[PDB]
């Protein structure tokens, strides 16, 4: 029960999207559910990088393409690391993934 | 007739310019093109007139507009709005900024991210510190760090670096916002001068965040560093390298920072180059390779 | 599922269609010259002139002419030769 | 109002349910249904041509006829080549009729 | 508006074990996403009425000019020839096949959304 | 335990009360932002191409008008009618 | 201030999406020598900034021209591209746009690209002047080709319709049908060709824009000035 | 089923798609049909608990 | 026939206005919507391999 | 109490103001006669006429004339006497 | 934007709080405040008259002057009675200056 809330939220959100995306899902709901993802996609459009993914496909940069998509969804893990960092901090411990050699 | 007879050989010589010296002899020693580039540069150098005496005239306008509270109640409207443009014109008076901090303090909790950013930038130009105002500001940012943008946070952090003020909660909230709540390519549009300021701020605080460092390192490149002034570039490099050596983090993009110094070492002193090469070997051991300079051709 | 929500909002024009039509109209009304088949005349010459003489047959073609070239008005029978 | 909603329901049944190709059973004579609609269009064109011409047949043609006449006229204002003269001849005929 | 997952957790933790099984159907409905019901029927939108009036006015303005134009009969017959092709396209085009063709142009709709898997998000 | 406060404005469940309003894109909020950030920085070439064409066509219209003026004045001095005849 | 909501998977959106991807594919990005990674990412972004927005421009011209062409095929309507100034203005704007783009980054070297590659250096002199005229001739030929198609097709239909109408007018409306039937089929097929021409011309114009502007859409990659090998 | 969800979408409510069916273009596989049937059974959370 | 219009500048300004409006509408209305829908699917499809693996390492549920 | 509710709804035009303005415009544009200072001419006479000759000085008064009667255009110097 | 909301607050204070009659203490000289505003308006009229005339003083008056001259001109195109002749005289003066 320690971190069940975060795991259940991702499942619920992704399932609802897949059930309606490309069919009848409204754009307003998408930004409400995942505002940070929209904030990333619209930034690329504002910074003249709307075709960045297409550019990577032209050069076949598979590693960059995978990193690009992963970074666009990396905020999904932010709540878990913030909670785990706070747990370590109240106990005075340092969080592993935060360290250079961790 | 004669016009065409002259036009043909005139164009003939112009056609030699787009060649890697294919003809027997084309490239010339005088290099007249240098004069043309320098001529244009001289004009912009004059354009950069500071007009320092006019700053007093601007002060007069400011005093005869918002400062006389008899005309308008300063605390009633929008301190972030007027203060942003007034400081942009060079009006930096500590006495007026004191009135501004007291007028805005009850409203900081309701300001937008754009307003908070502009207000913070204004206080940087004024170099005025109010501990109570910055406390409310950092509380707003920590409460809404997801809404802020890297371009905004970089300017805000620069103010937190001008005067040594930091909070452990603020440091993590800012790092998380840039690392995860913003686009991972945003540093490329940021400019290396702002990135080095952020690096120094975290280095002096000893706050180790390898995820943040890996993100900020992406902004450093020959393109971004080449856009800065030679003096500003030197100071930027010397400060950035110290932060990397402090945390012991050596990303691959650090070679662009070092290359900017080794391509023009005449600007640097022997003691500066000594610590530069000290970081170079440290990074070479960390990355497991050897540094080599690349030449165009 | 959301089909009934999209049925609430009816037809809506493009976000900036009004500005496009506005520019098109301005290009057709503010030509800065006489309007397609007319000539500017002095204010004196306009006040006393009968409207039947102030018109020209070519500007009043028949909607369904039985003979090509039929005009709805005769204009002024007086010329300037 | 209801009158408009009713026409929508009616036109739907006409577009999908009501097919004259099936009600008349033209499959006995025509090869493919895709070819039947082609003939229906050419018929529509010929119908529209005759209808527009019948809307006002007594008129001088603006197009140049190649030495042919409509009916037992051949010399009426309808058959005059130059329209400037034809207008005068038509005015005389029109005031009489 | 709080998240539905937090509402479920609180409701399930506060409910009794005896009425747990019976109340699950109610909690499931309480967390169901909102689906707006059909509003009152409206004949035409205000903007839609303006569109019809504008299209009619433009057609009449063009038709009036064409009728007053030289070779006016030719213009009216050209409209019939063009209108015939509009009927042909509505009869010949397999709109269902065309719909899938356009749906297959965009990668987001040419294939299903392949993403988060179940085993990776199991919360045990 | 992990409390919703860690994901307050990060992850949200689908709405159950009412559909919220759509978040406006920065260019949709104000024309000034789009002009200064994308239109001029990236597409200023198009504006120049249009302006050059419009100005060129204005010169061509002036040259066409000057040709009409020359022919018109020549007919006036010839004492002839500058116009042939109307269809009426 | 309040923007409307959009349904995902909307047919107009999907069509416009594929159109953009198609035109964007016409000018593919050049694959660099080095492996694309965090070190190379800033240089790739710089290359994208040096690249022109041809994909956005080409789809803009495609949609605006095809809309004008289709209006000429609607009853009681005329194509805007049938006007000499309207159609030619687009071609001149395209040619001027590419010219301004090339002169901006490369400047004085822009007359340089006009040189044909692999040409013997002594011979080259007589070649570039003719190619210069050909380049300036694109401004005219691009817009005139579009205009002539919209004008000649409408004019051809006018003349042929007058000749076709003479048959039922002279030989009676319902007296004889076989002569008017055959001409109605030819006219119907011509309008069908006009529909194809509208799609062809809008595509050809956009293709030519991608070809001409792509000629100057090339810059040397600002690769890494220093590298740690091994 | 995916095809059933499309048939309920507003696009199929349009005039030109009022009589169209998504299955007529691409029929669903047996795996999809059996999975949709199983999902309908597990819509009741009490039954799912007794099964698990 | 009609060869030259009443004003060439008027016709050119009309075309430029229409093209400029389409360009603005595309960047301001069409592309943001298209990218919101297109990039959502593309990011999931491209990250699914690394995303699921990273998640599989984080949850102690197994 | 309800003051904040009435502050939500901004300024609103009369329920049928659009129809009033529409009738006013129609009375000024569909006059069925030449428009205030112009005369209709044949289509032939319109095509070849230079725009400078197609204008009249009275229709182009100066916005701030230094002398009463100043005109912005000279029109055609050729008359019909 | 804020700039407009600021002007609203400022104009309110000017309309109600800022009174020149009180700040200058004109009650010492004027009988009633209701009469003071009357003089302020006549002053505004005279100010506007001179300002409009000063905007472009070198001009021929359209109104008939009763045998009076503006300055040491008395015979310039500014002083000509008939405007048809005045236009010719002004054109000569303008091309010189």
């Amino acid at each position: 029960e320690e971190e069940e809330l975060w795991l259940l939220t991702l499942t619920q959100q992704f399932k609802h999207i897949q059930k309606h995306f490309g069919i009848d899902l409204p754009h307003s709901v998408v930004a409400h559910m995942d505002p940070l993802l929209i904030k990333k996609i619209d930034w690329e459009t504002t910074n003249a990088l709307e075709d960045f993914d297409i550019t990577l496909d032209d050069m076949g940069a598979e590693d960059a393409k995978e990193q690009w998509g992963a970074e666009n969804l990396s905020h999904h893990f932010l709540p878990l690391i913030r909670y785990r960092r706070d747990l370590a901090r109240k106990n005075g411990d340092r969080y592993g993934p935060d360290l250079v050699n961790g | 007739a004669m016009t065409r007879q002259f036009s043909a050989p005139g164009s003939h010589e112009h056609h030699e310019t787009p060649l890697s010296k294919v003809m027997p002899t084309v490239v010339s020693i005088p290099r007249k093109v240098a004069c043309l580039a320098l001529g244009a540069t001289k004009k912009v150098v004059c354009g950069l007139a500071s007009s320092g005496p006019s700053q007093n005239l601007v002060s007069t306008f400011a005093n005869k507009v918002i400062v006389e509270e008899n005309l308008v109640n300063v605390a009633e409207i929008d301190v972030p709005f007027w203060s942003y443009w007034l400081s942009s014109a060079g009006f930096t008076s500590k006495d007026a900024f004191v009135k501004f901090a007291e007028a805005v303090k009850p409203k900081v909790a309701a300001l937008s991210t754009s307003d908070i950013t502009n207000l913070t930038v204004a206080f940087k130009r004024a170099n005025y510190y109010d501990k109570d105002l910055f406390t409310g500001i950092e509380a707003n940012v920590s409460a809404n760090f997801t809404k802020f943008e890297t371009e905004q946070l970089l300017q805000i952090v620069a103010t937190f670096d001008a005067f040594n003020h930091s909070s452990v909660a603020f440091l993590d909230d800012v790092a998380d916002s840039i690392t995860y709540c913003n686009h991972y390519l945003a540093p490329v549009r940021a400019g290396a001068d702002e990135l080095a300021t952020l690096l120094t701020y975290y280095a002096k605080n000893g706050h180790e965040r390898a995820d943040l460092l890996a993100t900020v390192a992406r902004g450093f490149s020959e393109v971004s560093l080449g856009k800065l002034s030679a003096a500003q570039r030197k100071d930027t490099v010397l400060s950035a390298l110290k932060a990397f050596q402090t945390f012991g983090f050596y990303p691959e993009s650090i070679e662009a920072v070092i290359g900017a110094a080794l391509v023009s070492p005449a600007e640097y002193s022997a003691e500066e180059l000594k610590e530069v090469e000290a970081v170079k070997v440290a990074a070479e051991n960390a990355l497991g390779g050897e540094f080599v300079l690349i030449q165009e051709g | 599922s959301y089909s009934a929500y999209f049925a609430k909002a009816g037809f809506q024009f493009p976000a900036g269609l009004s500005a496009l039509v506005a520019g098109i109209v301005a290009l057709n009304v503010c030509t800065g010259r006489p309007t397609k088949g007319t000539k500017e005349i002095s204010n004196a010459e306009y006040n006393a002139t009968p409207i039947g003489y102030l018109q020209s047959p070519d500007q009043h073609p028949t909607a369904f002419p039985k003979v090509p070239g039929m005009k709805d008005v005769h204009g002024s029978p007086h010329h300037h030769h | 109002m209801a009158v408009t909603s009713f026409l929508g329901k009616a036109f739907e049944k006409y577009f999908y349910d009501f097919s004259a190709y099936e009600q008349f059973g033209l499959n006995r004579f025509l090869s493919s249904k895709g070819q039947y609609v082609a003939l229906r269009h050419v018929g529509f064109v010929m119908v529209g041509v005759n209808v527009l011409l019948a809307a006002n047949f007594p008129f001088n043609p603006p197009f140049p006829t190649i030495g042919m006449c409509p009916a037992g006229w051949e010399g009426t204002w309808v058959c005059q080549a130059d329209k400037a003269k034809a207008l005068e001849m038509y005015k005389e005929w029109k005031k009489s009729n | 508006e709080g998240n539905s997952v937090a509402g479920i957790i609180k409701s399930v933790n506060e409910t009794s074990g005896a009425n747990l099984l019976s109340s699950l159907k109610t909690i499931k409905a309480q967390a169901a996403p909102i689906y707006p019901a059909a509003a009152s029927s409206t004949g035409y939108s205000t903007q839609a009425k303006i569109a019809l009036f504008g299209a009619l006015s433009w057609i009449l303005y063009r038709a009036d000019g064409q009728s007053k134009a030289h070779e006016w009969i030719v213009d009216l017959n050209l409209n019939v020839l063009q209108a015939a092709w509009l009927i042909s396209f509505s009869s010949l085009i397999p709109f269902r096949a065309v719909y899938f063709a356009f749906r297959g142009m965009a990668p987001a709709t040419a294939s299903t959304l392949n993403g988060l898997k179940t085993f990776s998000s199991i919360s045990l | 335990v992990l409390g919703e406060v860690y994901l307050k404005d990060i992850l949200r469940t689908p709405p159950t009360g009412a559909i919220p309003a759509n978040v406006p894109h920065p260019f949709q909020t104000s024309f000034y932002t789009y002009a200064t950030k994308k239109l001029i920085p990236r597409h200023w070439y198009l504006l120049g191409g249009f302006t050059f064409t419009i100005t060129l066509y204005g010169i061509l219209d002036g040259l066409r008008d000057s040709g009409k003026k020359k022919a018109y004045d020549e007919a006036i001095h010839a004492g002839k009618t500058p116009y042939t005849a109307g269809g009426h | 201030s309040s923007v409307r909501d959009v349904k995902t998977g909307s047919l107009p959106t999907n069509f416009l999406t594929g159109v953009y991807r198609f035109w964007r594919s016409q000018n593919p990005a050049e694959k660099p020598h080095d492996p694309v990674n965090d070190r190379l990412l800033p240089a790739v972004v710089d290359a994208s900034d040096k690249r022109a927005s041809i994909g956005t421009w080409a789809t803009t011209f495609f949609c605006t021209i095809i809309s004008c062409n289709l209006l000429g095929l609607m009853p009681f309507n005329e194509a805007p591209t049938s006007g000499l100034g309207f159609a030619t203005g687009l071609g001149v704007s395209v040619w001027a746009t590419a010219t301004i783009l090339g002169l901006s980054k490369t400047g004085f070297k822009f007359p340089g690209h006009f040189i044909p590659g692999g040409t013997p250096w002594p011979m080259a002199f007589i070649f570039v002047p003719l190619e210069t005229i050909s380049y300036t001739f694109r401004a005219v030929s691009l817009g005139v080709r579009l205009w002539v198609n919209m004008l000649a097709g409408h004019t051809l239909l006018h003349i042929l319709t007058g000749m076709a109408l003479a048959l039922p007018f002279s030989l009676g409306f319902f007296s004889m049908v076989p002569a008017t039937f055959g001409v109605c089929c030819l006219l119907s097929a011509l309008v069908g060709l006009e529909y194809l021409v509208a799609v062809l011309q809008s595509g050809v114009f956009s293709i030519l824009s991608t070809v001409y502007v792509g000629e100057f859409n090339h810059d040397k990659f600002i690769g890494p000035a220093a590298k740690i090998v091994k | 089923t995916f095809a059933q969800r499309l048939n309920s979408s507003p696009a199929f409510s349009s005039f030109l798609l009022k009589r169209e069916k998504a299955e007529s273009e691409v029929p669903p596989s047996e795996l999809e049909l059996e999975a949709a049937q199983k999902a309908a059974e597990l819509e009741d959370p009490e039954v799912a608990l007794r099964t698990l | 026939m009609k060869l030259l219009p009443e004003s060439l500048q008027q016709e050119a300004a009309t075309a430029a206005v229409v093209a400029s409006w389409v360009l603005w509408h595309l960047d301001t209305q069409l592309l943001p919507t298209i990218m919101r829908e297109h990039k959502l699917h593309a990011c999931w499809a491209a990250a699914a391999k690394r995303y699921n693996e990273k998640l599989f390492k984080l949850n102690p549920s197994y």
